[PDB]
């Protein structure tokens, strides 16, 4: 009901380390790539936890 | 006076405008750039886009 | 903890990003190349292959 969102501006991401060390069953994209994630530039990135 | 041939060339013009145009648009699919999709997406995926 | 799966507590993170329509301060790891005048290249500026 009160989930964390997270602002996420003004870095570089490596999306590889989030791969090399996971425990996450699910890792479902839908409309990107994941593979393709450490070519591209993006904004308005937030994070939601809950 | 010269009103019908200048209709020719203004259709001429406006069908390769409208043509154009078409490039424009997404048809059903996520981005109407062809390289954004290779870009973003997957084989499987970005076929069907 | 006794309960089977499917009724165990879940982290869920959603990561959501806008694509192209503002510019970008989220970047992936890539190098920076430097710029080349009056010849015909497939250039990549933030995401934007042409």
């Amino acid at each position: 009901y009160a989930w964390n969102r997270k602002r996420i501006s003004n870095c570089v991401a490596d999306y590889s380390v989030i791969y090399n060390f996971a425990p996450f069953f699910a890792f479902k994209c839908y409309g990107v790539s994941p593979t393709k994630l450490n070519d591209l530039c993006f904004t308005n990135v937030y994070a939601d936890s809950f | 006076a010269l009103g019908k041939l200048q209709d020719v060339v203004n259709h001429n013009a406006q069908a390769l405008n409208t043509l154009v145009k078409q490039l424009s648009s997404k048809f059903g699919a996520i981005s109407s750039v062809l390289n954004d999709i290779l870009s973003r997406l997957d084989p499987p995926e970005a076929e069907v886009q | 903890p006794t309960y089977g799966v499917g009724h165990q507590p879940y982290r869920v993170v959603v990561l959501s990003f806008e694509l192209l329509h503002a510019p970008a301060t989220v970047c992936g790891p890539k190098k920076s190349t430097n710029l080349v005048k009056n010849k015909c290249v497939n250039f990549n500026f933030n995401g934007l292959t042409g």
